[PDB]
């Protein structure tokens, strides 16, 4: 037929766009940056109650100061973290220093569109682009507290707050409204719960929903059930008020 | 059946290479550019169309030398007239390094010849679309080439090709049976920017601007050198007076 | 130098050729683990499309990966051999170089990731294969028990099923483990494994095999006789009704 | 046989102040008896506030200043314009040298 | 419906080359960016689009040596890899030769990088547009690049969404804009009023502008955020 | 299915549509050649067609000196017509600094001729659009003439003709040899050779020639050259007898 | 391009099946009839020659059965020369094995060996399976006598009685029929040549259609004799059971 | 020179290596084990070359250990001695060879029956009642000349061994700080725990 | 350069027959008839020297090759592919059996060898099956005479006699009836004059046949004497005027 690396009429990448059709059908993952820090949220969706929902990890740390966050095909995303982790501290043994997140983020999406059939030049090697997104948290004190979201078409974009995979419209709606400079990071919190809570076809609980933070001071820290559960409560008593 | 125009590669069941054909239809669908072999050298000339006033002049430079003594001009898809060019001064590089003397003229079509010929044996490749002219002085004397995307190629006493080839074409019929002896170089020059002027017609709705290259024993010592300065101002001037 | 590209996506954002590898998943025979208290169990279903079959020479659907890690599968078989061979590999190579043996975890995350490439390679197809990955961690006593499918994605599962008739299986299965009450004994695992394969492949107790693991690379294969004593008893609990 | 090194003399010498640093050379360069120059200097500017002396064998010494300039250049492309901090200076320097660890830079390095 | 479209070796019977037509295509939704020069300057001015409110705007300026850079309209990716390329035949040239690349040099590089990308199966076309502007031995310089391979130097252009707005006007203002040299802070005011005819419709923020600047006494400088407050 | 017709894998029938193809292509030039021998040298005629007035003649040409003994004509398009013949350039020169004596005729014919078969079999190379005589007077064989074509097949010929006209040459060829009952021009002189190369020719197109309709090669023992419009017109004039 | 011509003999089908497995299993189905049969004391191998002319030569033929080993067999359904190619390929692992442990392969090593390969050309280099199914008869000392069958996907099973081939549904019936544990190799003998007699496309079972081969004990306990059966030994067993 | 000892007796295998590792000038280690465990039933010890003899140890370890997963049977002392020749004799030829020396120890338990394989650094395979690299032999082996026989416990084994050690002890310039024996029997691996 | 087709080109058909393979086969069938026939002491092997044009030369058209002295190959079907494959041929003679046992091959190892090359060609990538079978005659000490049959399978035969080609059926029904095994190499060469008849439409002498014989060994070709242990080529290719002398019969 035609290539895996071809044009459509409107100069749009065929695989790559379906591929965004792949991620939408992803559970969904949030991220929201304040000034003291960056929280990231995912469903976790398990097909079966049979299912440990601890096994279940959607939130990855890359290094001490960065965070992911992915939706989409999951297991695309395996070597995509890798060579994240790789980068990061590859970068810290050559220059004695932290990975500006940017700078981490733009070399994962070099990552991608390494993919085709034999393009003159070099190897893309890849049959596939990955149908997978992340949501890219970090620090650096250059730039600060940092949300990315790395598509699989190379391309990325530095949002405040940015939602991802089933109901990202739905939720990215409600961060719209949300989102204001001077949000505290236990704000930032019950946000992604109750974003999460909309859009999730479960009810929330500390078993199908987990979330995390990237803070300055404490690096990259994944909360327990325990934690979130209490969040989970913070929330419903706050909701139950005009 | 049908399909045999979809592949780089395929005979058509009458002998034929559509893709090569189509190829040849980018070449028509491009610029003017011809060549005259005069009597001790050679002359290139190509019309560039002035798409708008925000063009630099002057600039955007189409003919383009190789080694010190050849002058190629094409016209069709630019970028694959450059690609052309790149592997003719390899292969030029190529055979001054190994065999001391400048490449002579004929050998240097055959190089070129025999590469374009290779991207019609392939369905991995596309094949060119450019038509080449090009030329120069050797010891034998002058010599003027075209070369089309099937690799033909052939000695021409002058020759023409893109959207106005035919006014050139038979404008330089004329001339053939009108001297027997030649041309002066300096007498084919301002000949040659008339013709580009004529040939303009089928492109005439355009602004244009014209350029010209020269190759000639008496005139640049066997160079390939440009024409420019009170020299292309006199051969332009010579083509506004046959004409109103 | 073959690298057509045969796993891409289509305009749903599907990856057919990941897809129909899940078809020839279904079309195996059945598979299950349970997890005791303090074992794992694998259930597996013997073909019964030919008999005159040599039993002590056809391969066994339950392999050894390392002394204390097993492996079933679900699938293509041909294709399930090349996965294991690499996995046994990784488990003598990850002990060469870390002196430890490999945790089960980690065992199905490198196969999960052999699946995965098969999925995003020129020139090679996916895996028509999905695996159970069980056993215990080394000087651990908590029981092990993994998925793994043709995409790659790998989980953990108190206790799961795959091939024919998987779904009727998972069903009956999440209706009879009480996570807060894992069958606390090798017998009471061995038995609910049974109970599940059993009202799906009818009657035959050389149609069932097991292999049950204990801490500490305790692997063991039940023959029949043990299998069928499991069969003959709850035919009798049920004909108690 | 084809010796690849030789020995041009010089000697460096850098001081840290403390918020302050010299870095100095004399600017004579030798070959065995013989003066090549009175004023060939070998203490750089490399841009982000370092200055880097690599004294011994001169044409190891220019292709290492060379390196480490471009490396500087090439740190600010890839890295939005981050200033290259001294610390990061000396660990990419570790790495540029140590790539020759079995075919030397013949030099004694000083930022 | 049509079948010569599927890769990029293939002519139509008119002599086209469809998925080369495509890419073109992909440069036009991308945002408008505009180039324009005078004799001691040569400004860039972009356009960053945004997605959200929530977003950033995409960085349309790339630094290619200390005095040279681009502007990209279309597929981002494609303008790293192409930018990155300059850099290196920046790089070569001076570290091998001592001597700064011709403007005109860096513009036939691309040419033929491009090219081979349209001759050449299980490639595609490059799908962005790239305007490069530089101060050289030869004073100050703008180019067009086309993923086609065609490059042209001009005194203005602009590439992108509602382009020809900028275009037109720079066609008209440009026995203006030449004349403009040693005032590179007027140079800008004029590139700045070419892109506002292709805005359609948004006002200028101070988030969505860039500006980039190249001269006789000024190297490649990309100005952004507060540093643009200026000629708003 | 339409995919047989494009590359050279065989149709059910059992054929090679593009070789057929290749075979239509030596004709799109329109030009006719023949070769004929004498008792000491080899003649090679072919038509020289020359449409457009803005073409330097000299450059026009389908017969090629491949080495110093082994001419080389060509019926196709020029640009295969050049790939074949530096090709056998290449090979002619090889084969003399491997061997320490010069490459015969037909040897070389066998050697393109099993280049040619290749394209016959692999998918990815086209066959080339040309048939090529070779003429020589062999230390060895004598006077000789080798034919190659786009099937690869490769034979010596007595004489031969080739061209969309070779039927009616062939059959005039035929006649006289039947006639004399020997296998050459009985002729000392390769002038009386070529002439009787040229009526031959002029009595079967049932065309007149001028000195630039022509072409002539001669391969004499040690050396094949090719004649000028100025010699053509030579043996032109003494033909009217 | 090319990616046109490819048929792509390694995908799926929606249901999940390999298309050129799945035909290529259907090309052996129309191929001669083998049988294998495994006794307490041996194991037979039996086969139909699929061609036969008066002019074909009997002795001077192999086309079914194959010594891998001096303890090894194959009879061999489909594609000849696919075969030879995954024969020589066994024969020389087995050396292989020989050569680094000083052992013989025990049967099971070189028949999943064997299977891998194939199992190779149903998952990547985009290349036709072989259509070739293999029976295995041999002897190690870790299971004694042993029967495998492996077919184009790379799948292997070990069998008492099997039969690949043409009429196979047949077959399997057939020995499913007669085959008992404690047989001896002259009733497994007589089992595969009446099996054969009655699924037989062909008017009667004579020597110059068959082939044979046992795998004995013989006298001297420890050594396995493999026996290649000549035509007139083929012959004469045929008039010893109910035939000829 | 390290220390690497070997005699089968009756229905055994009793293996005695060195317990020093030297660096140069100092005694880096007195409670050195010169063996690895390749099956169950199968135990190699090896002396040589600093990093080779380790490094080689493990890889063959590995590859044993895989091979028995594989089939589910452990690989017979005669087979593994087999596959550990031609592993020396491949790296003799190669760009750097390990150098290293090996006993091979094992009871075949499907033969019933003890086997002692000695092989050297180039691929020199040999099956021996008792063995030793090195200078070993040049004292110990008129000692097992003499007082071997076929048909020894373990128990005598290990007395003339303890002889061996001793004139090891009294002769060899070197200290090697003594010796760790081993046996393996059909029971398996078992380490004499005081022996000297 | 770029060779892409890397994928086979022959595929297995839902019916379960091998296109390509059929069509190689296809056209075999309408190739030109050849024969060969064993004899007690001997082989011979022939075909139809069909001149396309009577201007092409008769010698220069070679259908039976010389691979080995004491072996010799014919063909039907496309004649280029087979002119190829002799080459192929001897060159394995010798790469694999020659330079390392320091003898010619048996006539079914290099036999199965040729068979080797065809299957290969119905299998790798970028390639299409030969479009030829050929008869191959030959003797080795330990087997004797013997006569195969390699077609674009890669499958290969032994035969008393046989036929390919266009007048195979024909021939193979007459050969059927007149071979026993007590023939002289000389009468399996009249049979061998009279079946051949029968396919030749038209002109019928010895330059319109070509015939060989895997015979005696002949001390006369060998070129060289001194060694007694080494005797001639077995292989001799027939000549036209020995043909035509025996036409009387």
């Amino acid at each position: 037929d035609r290539g895996v690396s071809t044009f459509s009429p409107e100069g749009r990448l065929f695989q790559v766009e379906y591929s965004l059709e792949a991620i939408k059908l992803g559970s969904t993952a949030i991220g929201i940056a304040t000034k003291e820090g960056v929280v990231l949220g995912v469903e976790k969706r398990a097909t079966s109650p049979l299912l440990e929902s601890d096994s279940i990890e959607k939130i990855v740390e890359i290094d001490r100061h960065i965070g992911c966050a992915m939706s989409g095909l999951t297991a695309d995303a395996r070597s995509m973290i890798e060579h994240a982790r790789t980068a990061a501290v590859t970068h810290n043994l050559y220059y004695d220093e932290d990975i500006n997140v940017e700078s981490l983020t733009q070399s994962v999406c070099d990552l991608a569109l390494r993919f085709g059939e034999g393009a003159s030049g070099e190897e893309r090697l890849m049959s596939r682009p990955f149908g997978v997104a992340l949501l890219i948290a970090g620090h650096d004190a250059d730039d600060g507290y940092q949300l990315f979201h790395a598509e699989p078409s190379g391309t990325f974009y530095r949002y405040n707050a940015k939602a991802i995979g089933s109901g990202s419209e739905g939720a990215q709606a409600e961060l719209l409204n949300e989102w204001h400079s001077s949000l505290t990071l236990k704000e930032a919190e019950l946000l992604v719960l109750k974003i999460l809570k909309q859009v999730m076809e479960e009810k929330l609980d500390e078993n199908n929903a987990q979330l995390s933070c990237i803070t300055k001071q404490d690096g990259f820290k994944i909360y327990d059930n325990e934690k979130t559960a209490e969040l989970i409560k913070e929330l419903k008593e706050k909701e139950a008020a005009e | 059946g049908t399909g045999y125009d979809l592949s780089n590669s395929v005979f058509s069941p009458d002998g034929r290479n559509f893709q090569v054909e189509y190829a040849v239809k980018a070449v028509e669908n491009g610029t003017t550019s011809i060549g005259i072999k005069c009597n001790d050298g050679v002359v290139f000339a190509v019309e560039k169309l002035i798409t708008s006033k925000l063009l630099v002049p002057q600039k955007n430079v189409k003919i383009q030398v190789v080694d010190r003594h050849i002058g190629c001009v094409y016209s069709g898809l630019i970028p694959d007239g450059r690609h052309l060019v790149n592997r003719g001064r390899e292969e030029a590089a190529s055979f001054k390094k190994l065999y001391k003397t400048p490449i002579p003229i004929p050998a240097f079509a055959d190089r070129l010849g025999q590469y374009v010929q290779a991207h019609t044996l392939y369905n991995s490749v596309r094949p060119f679309g450019v038509s080449t002219i090009f030329g120069g002085v050797d010891k034998n004397g002058a010599h003027l080439y075209m070369l089309e995307p099937s690799g033909s190629y052939w000695g021409y006493k002058g020759a023409a090709t893109g959207k106005g080839r035919q006014s050139a074409k038979a404008e330089l019929e004329k001339l053939v049976d009108h001297h027997p002896e030649g041309l002066s170089a300096r007498e084919a020059v301002k000949q040659a920017a008339k013709i580009i002027y004529l040939a303009h017609e089928d492109n005439k709705e355009k602004d244009f601007e014209l350029e010209i290259s020269w190759c000639s024993l008496s005139e640049t010592n066997g160079l390939h050198k440009f024409v420019k300065g009170d020299l292309l101002q006199e051969a332009i001037d010579f083509a506004q007076k046959e004409i109103n | 130098g073959y690298d057509r590209a045969l796993s891409i996506f289509s305009p749903d954002g599907h990856i057919f050729q990941v897809e129909y590898a899940l078809e020839a998943v279904k079309r195996g025979t059945c598979a299950v683990g349970v997890k005791g208290k303090n074992c794992v169990v694998l259930g597996c279903e013997r073909r019964s499309t030919l008999k005159l079959q040599d039993t002590r020479i056809t391969p066994s659907k339950v392999s050894k990966i390392d002394s204390h890690v097993v492996l079933s599968f679900s699938g293509l078989n041909a294709d399930s051999r090349i996965l294991i061979e690499k996995a046994r590999v990784e488990a003598q190579s990850h002990r060469l170089t870390l002196e430890d043996p490999v945790t089960v975890e980690y065992l199905t995350r490198y196969v999960a990731g052999v699946q995965q490439r098969y999925t995003q390679s020129g020139g090679v197809r996916p895996f028509g294969v999905s695996t159970l990955i069980a056993g215990f961690d080394p000087r651990d006593d908590e029981p092990k028990l993994y998925q793994t499918e043709p995409s790659g994605i790998y989980s953990s599962w108190s206790a799961q099923t795959i091939g024919r008739n998987s779904k009727t299986v998972r069903e009956f299965l999440e209706k009879n483990y009480d996570r807060k009450e894992p069958p606390a004994t090798v017998e009471e695992c061995v038995k609910l494994t049974v109970r599940s394969l059993l009202e799906v492949v009818q009657t035959g107790a050389k149609n069932i095999e097991i292999t049950v693991v204990k801490p500490d690379s305790d692997i063991v294969a039940l023959s029949s006789e043990e299998i069928n004593q499991y069969v003959t008893q709850i035919e009798q609990e049920k004909q108690e009704q | 046989q084809f010796n690849p090194y030789g020995d041009n003399g010089g000697t460096i010498l850098g001081i840290a102040g403390e918020d302050f640093a010299v870095l100095a050379g004399d600017t004579r360069n030798i070959t065995d008896y013989s003066i090549n120059s009175r004023y060939e200097p070998k203490v750089f500017d490399c841009g982000d506030n370092i200055v880097m002396s690599a004294n011994g064998f001169a044409a190891d010494g220019d292709a290492l200043v060379k390196r480490f300039k471009n490396s500087v250049k090439w740190y600010h492309f890839d890295h939005n314009d981050k200033k290259l901090s001294i610390n990061s200076a000396a660990r990419n320097i570790q790495h540029l040298l140590y790539g020759k660890r079995f075919f030397p830079y013949y030099v004694h390095t000083i930022i | 419906r049509n079948n010569y479209d599927g890769d990029t070796v293939t002519f139509s019977p008119t002599g086209r080359l469809f998925q080369v037509e495509y890419a073109l295509e992909a440069i036009k939704q991308g945002s408008v960016t505009v180039g324009l020069r005078s004799n001691t300057h040569a400004v860039l001015v972009a356009l960053k689009r945004n997605a959200d409110e929530l977003s950033s705007y995409q960085k349309k300026i790339i630094k290619c040596d200390e005095h040279m850079g681009l502007s990209l309209a279309g597929l981002a990716p494609d303008a790293r890899v192409l930018s990155n390329y300059l850099r290196q035949q920046c790089n070569y040239s001076s570290l091998v030769f001592n001597r700064k690349l011709a403007v005109e040099r860096a513009g036939h590089l691309l040419c033929d990088k491009a090219q081979k990308n349209t001759q050449s199966y299980g490639g595609r076309p490059y799908g962005v547009g790239l305007l490069i502007i530089g101060y050289d031995k030869s004073g100050a310089h703008l180019l067009e690049f086309q993923p086609s391979g065609n490059v042209t130097e001009l005194y203005g252009t602009a590439i992108g969404a509602r382009s020809q707005g900028a275009k037109t006007y720079l066609e008209r203002t440009l026995d203006t804009f030449i004349k403009i040299d040693g005032n590179p802070d007027e140079l800008i005011k004029a590139g700045v009023e070419a892109i506002s005819q292709s805005l359609r419709d948004e006002s200028l923020t101070v988030d969505n502008l860039s500006i980039a600047i190249v001269g006789k006494d000024t190297p490649f400088t990309i100005y952004d955020g507060e540093a643009v407050a200026k000629y708003i | 299915a339409g995919y047989d017709r494009h590359i050279t894998i065989f149709s059910p029938e059992g054929r090679l549509y593009q070789v057929e193809y290749a075979f239509k292509a030596t004709n799109q030039t329109n030009i006719n050649s023949l070769a004929v021998r004498g008792k000491d040298c080899t003649v090679v005629i072919s038509q020289k067609k020359v449409p457009d007035k803005l073409l330097d003649p000299t450059t026009v040409s389908y017969i090629f000196c491949i080495s110093r003994t082994i001419g080389m004509v060509v019926n196709g398009p020029i640009p295969d017509a050049r790939n074949a013949a530096l090709r056998a350039k290449a090979e002619a020169a090889e084969f003399r600094y491997k061997y320490g004596y010069d490459m015969p005729c037909d040897v070389l014919a066998k050697r393109m001729a099993n280049l040619s078969q290749i394209y016959t079999q692999r998918a990815y190379m086209r066959p080339l659009g040309v048939i090529l005589t070779f003429v020589s007077v062999d230390e060895e064989l004598g006077p000789s003439i080798y034919k190659t074509d786009p099937a690869g097949y490769y034979v010596g010929y007595k004489a031969t003709a080739t061209g969309p006209k070779q039927q009616e040459i062939t059959t005039n060829l035929e006649n006289h040899f039947k006639k004399s009952k020997i296998d050459h021009i009985n002729e000392e002189s390769w002038e009386k050779v070529v002439e009787f190369a040229i009526t031959h020719m002029i009595d079967a197109l049932g065309t007149e020639f001028s000195k630039n309709d022509l072409e002539v090669g001669v391969a004499t023992k040690d050396k094949f050259f090719t004649l000028s419009a100025e010699n053509i017109e030579e043996r032109l004039v003494a033909i009217a007898e | 391009g090319s990616r046109r011509y490819d048929s792509r003999t390694t995908i799926f089908s929606p249901e999940g099946r390999l298309y050129q497995v799945e035909y290529a299993l259907e090309s052996i189905s129309h191929a001669g009839t083998a049988i294998g049969i495994m006794a307490s004391d041996g194991i037979v191998l039996a086969a139909e020659r699929k061609v036969t002319s008066t002019l074909l030569e009997q002795d001077t033929s192999t086309e079914k059965l194959y010594k891998l080993n001096d303890k090894i067999a194959v009879a061999v359904a489909g594609l000849t020369a696919d075969a030879e190619i995954l024969i020589n390929t066994a024969r020389i692992h087995a050396q292989n094995y020989l050569k680094t442990y000083n052992e013989d392969i025990p049967v099971e090593i070189l028949v999943r060996r064997l299977s891998d390969i194939k199992q190779g050309y149903t998952q990547h280099g985009g290349l036709r399976p072989f259509g070739v199914s293999f029976i295995y008869a041999g002897y190690d000392d870790r299971y004694g006598y042993q029967l495998y069958t492996s077919n184009p996907s790379g799948n292997y099973t070990g069998w008492k009685a099997i039969s690949v081939g043409a009429n196979t549904s047949a077959a399997q019936t057939l020995l499913q029929m007669d085959y008992k544990d404690d047989m001896k190799v002259d009733d497994a003998i007589e089992l595969a040549l009446k099996t054969l007699s009655k699924t037989t496309d062909s008017s009667a079972l004579t020597y110059d259609r068959l082939e044979f081969a046992t795998i004995r004990k013989g006298a001297n306990d420890g050594e396995v004799y493999q026996k290649i059966f000549k035509p007139q030994e083929i012959k004469d067993i045929l008039v010893k059971t109910g035939i000829t | 020179m390290d220390i690497i000892l070997g005699i089968r007796v009756q229905d055994s295998v009793i293996l005695a290596s060195s317990k020093a590792v030297t660096r140069g000038i100092s005694v880096l280690k007195d409670s050195d084990d010169k063996t690895r465990q390749l099956s169950p039933h199968t135990l190699m010890s090896f002396a040589g070359e600093a990093g080779d003899t380790v490094q080689f140890a493990e890889y063959i370890q590995a590859n044993i250990q895989l091979y028995s997963i594989r089939e589910d049977y452990e690989l017979s002392p005669q087979a593994v001695s087999s596959f550990v020749r031609q592993e020396l004799a491949k790296s003799i030829r190669s760009r750097r060879p390990y150098q290293v020396n090996v006993l091979i120890g094992g009871y075949d338990k499907k033969k019933n029956k003890p086997e002692l394989y000695q092989i050297d650094y180039l691929g020199t395979k040999v099956e021996l009642p008792y063995g030793a690299h090195g200078y070993s032999g040049f004292y110990t082996f008129s000692l097992l000349d003499h007082h071997y026989r076929p048909d020894m416990t373990t128990e005598e084994g290990l007395d003339l061994l303890k002889l061996c050690v001793q004139e090891l002890e009294k002769r060899m310039p070197m200290d090697f700080k003594g010796v760790i024996v081993k046996i393996v029997d059909k029971d398996g691996i078992r380490q004499v725990d005081d022996f000297q | 350069m770029t060779d892409r087709y890397s994928f086979s080109l022959t595929t297995f058909s839902p019916s379960g027959k091998l296109g390509q393979i059929d069509y190689a086969l296809t056209a075999v069938k309408q190739g030109v008839t050849s024969l060969g026939i064993k004899a007690t002491n001997g082989v011979v092997i022939a075909t139809e020297k069909k001149s396309s044009s009577p201007l092409a030369m008769s010698e220069t058209l070679s259908k039976v090759s010389l691979l080995t002295p004491d072996i010799g190959a014919v063909y039907s079907g496309m004649g280029p592919d087979y002119r190829v494959l002799v080459d192929k041929s001897r060159k394995v003679a010798h790469t694999s059996y020659k330079r390392i046992y320091g003898e010619y091959p048996p006539t079914k190892l290099l036999v199965s060898e040729v068979a080797k090359i065809m299957q290969e060609a119905t299998q790798s990538g970028g390639v299409r099956p030969f479009g030829v079978s050929l008869l191959i005659a030959g003797h080795d000490e330990f087997n004797g005479f013997s006569l195969y049959q390699v077609d674009p399978s890669g499958s290969y035969f032994p035969w008393k006699a046989t036929a390919i080609g266009k007048g195979s059926v024909a021939a193979k029904t007459f050969l059927e009836k007149r071979w026993n095994d007590e023939l002289e190499l000389e009468d399996a060469i009249h049979i061998a004059l009279l079946t051949l008849k029968e396919s030749v439409e038209g002109e019928f002498n010895g330059d319109t046949i070509e015939l060989a014989i895997i015979g005696d060994e002949n001390p006369d070709l060998l070129g060289y004497t001194g060694i007694p242990t080494d005797k001639g080529p077995r292989f001799r290719k027939l000549t036209s005027q020995e043909i035509n002398d025996r036409l009387e019969a």
